[PDB]
RNA sequence: CGCUACUACCGAUUGGAUGGUUUAGUGAGGCCCUCGGAUCGGCCCCGCCGGGGUGCCCUGGCGGAGCGCUGA
RNA sequence: GUGUUCAAAGCAGGCCCGAGCCGCCUGGAUACCGCAGCUAGGAAUAAUGGAAUAGGACCGCGGUUCUAUUUUGUUGGUUUU
RNA sequence: CAGCCGCGGUAAUUCCAGCUCCAAUAGCGUAUAUUAAAGUUGCUGCAGUUAAAAAGCUCGUAGUUGGAUCUUGGGAGCGGG
RNA sequence: UACCUGGUUGAUCCUGCCAGUAGCAUAUGCUUGUCUCAAAGAUUAAGCCAUGCAUGUCUAAGUACGCACGGCCGGUACAGUGAAACUGCGAAUGGCUCAUUAAAUCAGUUAUGGUUCCUUUGGUCGCCACUUGGAUAACUGUGGUAAUUCUAGAGCUAAUACAUGCCGACGGGCGCUGACCCCCUUCGCGGGGGGGAUGCGUGCAUUUAUCAGUGGUGACUCUAGAUAACCUCGGGCCGAUCGCACGCCCCCCGUGGCGGCGACGACCAUUCGAACGUCUGCCCUAUCAACUUUCGAUGGUAGUCGCCGUGCCUACCAUGGUGACCACGGGUGACGGGGAAUCAGGGUUCGAUUCCGGAGAGGGAGCCUGAGAAACGGCUACCACAUCCAAGGAAGGCAGCAGGCGCGCAAAUUACCCACUCCCGACCCGGGGAGGUAGUGACGAAAAAUAACAAUACAGGA
RNA sequence: UCCGUAACUUCGGGAUAAGGAUUGGCUCUAAGGGCUGGGUCGGUCGCGGCCGGCGCCUAGCAGCCGACU
């Protein structure tokens, strides 16, 4: 689509901008610095969990996990988990046996059906040369008689 | 776009004819490619039923074929000489299909060597003991010494061949479609259809 | 025109479906399949008009995603699937195991079989050919394939699938003084002997049947179909034995069996 | 021949109005190739730090740099 | 073909029966579809062809050639039937 | 008034009205295209002395149309009056 | 049912026309009680449109820190419904109209041994691996402009989104190098042979060149095989992938798997098709007799582009091709066909109109995505028209369902429902002015009311 | 230079009708010609001088020259 913009460069023609500071010398504006929001949610999966904290792949990783509090709802303060992804469980593994398990196979099998090849194939080519035996006789005929 | 359909034209009996319906999608071209020489360069193109063509815009590499004695190896394109269809495209070096080329020698030169222990190229003293000596060598006498023998009635190298050689650049043809594949690809030229090209070469020059 | 079809009209139908002018517009439109769409069968015709255990389709789409009904082993639940010929059609809840053969005059009519005979099938060869590695392939009517085949099996021949896991067996010849049916044209659904093939390079190819009762007639291969070992049929067969009995016939038959059968 | 009514014909005016097919010039925009390189990142070029082992580099914390080859 | 209350239409419908039959019988035909094209039979009618500066046939007979595997067991090469 | 022929100029079977009758009947008139009648576009199937109509006469290419003639019986296996 | 009547004259017989006669399809005039079916802005303007609807979608099985409910169960991550957002699929079907278009579309008929194909079906599927990187939505919060289905900056957070990149496998097997060694023979040479360290390569599909000739055809430069190399480069492919329930077997004290699914992938075949070709067939006009061609007309040779074959395009050559058996040019109240009316037999006329095929979405042109579009309820420009406006700028296409203006001899309700038929989707659950159903309706078609009866009389009759 | 050109006519013309485009420097390509040799093998003496049949570029080769468009 075609749509209309204003360049980069600045002039007089405007009506508000965007400014964003990267460091503070002495000041301390009151609106802009003595309060301060927190980092609303945590990370979700392992890796920046152990990134965060430095737990090096030999300890578990769900005992190290953020709860969000339940302030203001009403009565409870209930505490929530979020959920993990790219994570190593039972159910994964099992998974990942029975693909390759399952994946020797299609190759052992094949191998087990290349022994069908040698049975089923590789012995009919073995019945018909006990037959051919009415043909080299069929052009023994033609042969020597 | 630019169609290549066959409703724009004439009849049998030079009668016009009128255009019952529009262009569609399915009769189109494109703008030729035109490969030229130099570093590699490719852009690719997606094409009805999902699939690509490669444009092909500049190739110096190659995969030619000395068929006598089957081998194939990989080179550099030189320069172009001659191309029946067209005679601008040799002034702006541009590849199709059965132009005409030079290239590169010194891969079947050295297989040629490794196979039949010869001197392939008539240099007067200047070539023949930094490592030919060194390639002559029969460790194992009166055991490869009679293969070694046996392959030498069946080198008898063409006089035009060796001058290419002893040259440094030698003929070959184009057999591929780049503009289509992105590949040049191609044999030498070897006996009557050598004496042709090089007839019409040196008259171009006359 | 700029895409593929979706929809099929009521009076575009094919003839042996039996379908009622005056009751929509729309017909169930086969989806696509290994069965072309002229010659086959939908789910949906031969359930809610011909059995007549539902009287609507939403009927027929509650009882599919039960998974009672199964093709030939391999259930199937999408409700447009297109069945057939030589096939099996098996609920087996009350045991029903069907085949899905042509009548005399050409409409599909319901064969019940035996629980036992329901777990084989025949089928026609149409091609074969040999892949990588020299490993030779072979290619039914109904887009089956089939590694390995003995050497003795040509095109347009026969043979008996065990129908779990392929495995042919029992196969036959193309020859003179064997049964054969037929599957298109104007004699379809009858039954003879095959007496002759004349072949014509560079077009299609004739037989020259003949039937038991005298009747002799003529196809093109294609619509050729075996069955038999003379005079033999591996399989059960319906009312009627593929006869063609004339409108006179019938009027005779009928009449006098019309407040005398009963 | 004279009066009356109607239809068509020629007719100066380099007549006029609708359409349509095209020549020659100017030629919006999309697409292709050749260039261009606001901008956003790393091996890093080093200097400040550690852990691991064996003085070595591989990973986690500090500042600059050829604007190199890429990655866009 | 079928008493849709007849008909126009439409493809349905009918049976025994305490109603038990937890069901039974059924139907959804056939024809026409000019002309070109395909397939096999018949050969009157109409057109064309064949031997005239001669030609068909005869283990036909000589002979100048290539000569593929038949025999030369496997072999090296030639004529070899 | 009247599709056409025609009615009305002091006794109108035709105008304006009333009685009476006729035809189709929940339908009937009016206009315009279009079929049959049309053997008045004619292959089946017209006409050409005088009613409309055969070039002033002759030659001539394409087109259309073209003489007679080449195996007939007598038999054979049969079924009837 | 293979049919006729009046009129030229003072009378007759003939040519010959004018008028009557029966149907059918469009309009109007007069009239009207029942009931079953039932067409309807085609003809003139393919002229213009306010308002409102016609395309979206979640399973046991892609992503779940909504905190909106409240499971349950604690805190070893997550029972469970679950708006919104990301991801995948559909939007190219259907519906509407007939302006164009004259061997063109189209009907029958045959070919792709000259090509593409989502999906279905079946086959094959030989030190991120006990699991790697950062990227943004939904969310939180500061805002602009009058204006819209306009959006920016700041802070977080996921995948079957986007990337990256292992293990497994036998020195087992194959081929050409071959160090070495041996046997027999040779005076040696010759020969006649064996084992053999170290090497390089070693497939499916790609590209090319050569060699011999398992399976098939009327028809192979086919399918398969062998050798040398190449990667069509990292904007070449596959070797190799994530999720859900049921519960587990283990020479066994933690492993190897199988069982049962879903999703995706590289090649082959099928299925839906599509697109280029062959043979034959069409209305009127000669006050339309020559036409086409170095501004490709007709062939050849070589190539580019193209999913493939071809003057489809480019260079170099030749001078050809059509025509009184009607080319060429022009007209059509010309979309084509299956078919409709009339009809002794033969024919004449109509066919926009519910089925198949084609074309188009105000007139023209060019494109993105996608398996498939030169799409139009997708984008971008010029022309003609046309709505907001704060005057800076923004938004548009009823020949889709109803409705309106104009036009004219001439053509219905801003109605109800997804219950039937079918389609689409992640799907037994959601949507459908496709579709059904009532309303106006003397276009038209079928059945059928508006009195029956017995005495009183006689006009009279047998 | 390349296209395109009416009325009217004593059919000769009108016609340079009218009306449009192109026009440089430099680097390249293609086409357009001439003369000479082909009588060579043996016989025969001093590169040449006589003889019988050969191959004749018999589908046009090689060599050397030259100005213009
Ligand atoms: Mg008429
Ligand atoms: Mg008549
Ligand atoms: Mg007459
Ligand atoms: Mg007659
Ligand atoms: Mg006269
Ligand atoms: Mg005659
Ligand atoms: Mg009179
Ligand atoms: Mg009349
Ligand atoms: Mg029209
Ligand atoms: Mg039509
Ligand atoms: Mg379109
Ligand atoms: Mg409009
Ligand atoms: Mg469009
Ligand atoms: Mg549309
Ligand atoms: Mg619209
Ligand atoms: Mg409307
Ligand atoms: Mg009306
Ligand atoms: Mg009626
Ligand atoms: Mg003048």
């Amino acid at each position: 689509k075609r749509k209309s913009v204003r360049g980069c460069i600045v002039d007089a023609n405007l009506s508000v901008l965007n400014l964003v500071i990267v460091k503070k010398g002495e000041k301390d504006i009151p609106g802009l610095t003595d309060t301060t929001v927190p980092r609303r949610l945590g990370p979700k999966r392992a890796s920046r969990i152990r990134k965060l904290f430095n737990l090096s792949k030999e300890d578990d990783v769900r005992q190290y996990v953020v709860r969000k509090p339940l302030n203001k709802e009403g009565k409870k303060p209930r505490t929530k988990a979020p959920k993990i992804q790219r994570l190593v469980t039972p159910r994964v593994l099992q998974h990942k046996r029975r693909r390759i398990a399952l994946k020797k196979q299609r190759t052992k099998k094949n191998k087990e059906e290349a022994a069908e090849y040698a049975k089923l194939l590789a012995k009919r080519m073995k019945e018909a040369k006990e037959k051919r035996q009415e043909q080299i006789a069929k052009r023994r005929r033609l042969s020597s008689l | 776009g630019i169609s290549r359909d066959n409703w724009h034209k004439r009849r049998k009996t030079g009668g016009k004819r009128k255009p019952y319906h529009k262009k569609r999608k399915y009769e189109l071209g494109r703008p030729a490619a035109n490969t030229k020489i130099g570093p590699r360069r490719i852009h690719t193109v997606r094409v009805r039923g999902g699939n690509k063509k490669y444009r092909a815009l500049r190739l110096d590499v190659g995969n030619f074929s000395w068929g006598s004695e089957c081998c194939t190896r990989k080179t550099r394109i030189i320069d172009v000489v001659y191309n029946a269809s067209n005679n601008e495209l040799v002034r702006t070096k541009t590849l199709v299909k059965n132009c005409i080329v030079l290239i590169d020698s010194t891969p079947y030169r050295q297989w040629y060597e490794s196979h039949y222990a010869l001197p392939l190229g008539r240099k007067k003293g200047a070539k023949l003991t930094p490592e030919e000596e060194e390639i002559l060598n029969k460790k194992r006498s009166k055991k490869i010494q009679k293969k070694y023998d046996e392959r030498k009635k069946n080198a008898k190298i063409s006089s035009l061949l060796e001058e290419q050689f002893q040259q440094g650049k030698l003929l070959a043809c184009i057999a591929s479609r780049p503009g289509q594949c992105g590949r040049a690809d191609g044999y030498v030229l070897e006996g009557k259809e050598l004496e042709f090209y090089l007839r019409k070469i040196k008259a171009r020059k006359g | 025109a700029r895409g593929p079809k979706k929809h099929l009209k009521r009076v575009a139908a094919p003839k042996h479906w039996m379908l009622d002018k005056l009751t929509g517009v729309f017909a169930p439109r086969p989806s696509t399949g290994p069965h072309k769409l002229r010659e086959c069968l939908p789910l949906i015709i031969f359930l809610r008009n011909k059995l007549k255990y539902a009287l609507t389709g939403d009927e027929v789409k509650k009882i599919c995603m039960q998974r009672f009904i199964k093709i030939d082993g391999k259930v199937r639940a999408d409700i447009t699937y297109p069945a057939g010929f030589m096939d099996v059609i098996s609920i087996d809840k009350t045991g029903e195991n069907f085949r899905l053969i042509y009548d005399t005059k050409g409409r599909f009519a319901v064969h019940r079989i035996t629980p036992e005979e329901a777990k084989y099938k025949l089928c026609k060869v149409r091609k074969i050919f040999v892949g990588t590695k020299g490993i030779p392939h072979l290619v039914t009517h109904d887009a089956r394939t089939i590694r390995y085949p003995d050497p003795l099996i040509k095109m347009n021949d026969t043979i008996q699938i065990d129908l779990e896991t392929g495995k042919i067996t029992d196969f036959i010849k193309f020859d003179t003084g064997n049964l054969c049916m037929v599957t298109g044209g104007a004699n379809l659904g009858r039954i003879g002997v095959i007496t002759n093939r004349e072949r014509h390079p560079g077009s299609f190819d004739v037989v020259h049947v003949k039937d038991a009762n005298g009747n002799s007639f003529a196809t093109r291969l294609s619509n050729i179909f075996v069955i038999g070992k003379g005079n033999k049929p591996w399989i059960s067969l319906p009312r009627g034995k593929g006869i063609r009995l004339t409108i006179a016939e019938e009027r005779d038959k009928r009449l006098a069996a019309k407040q005398s059968s009963g």
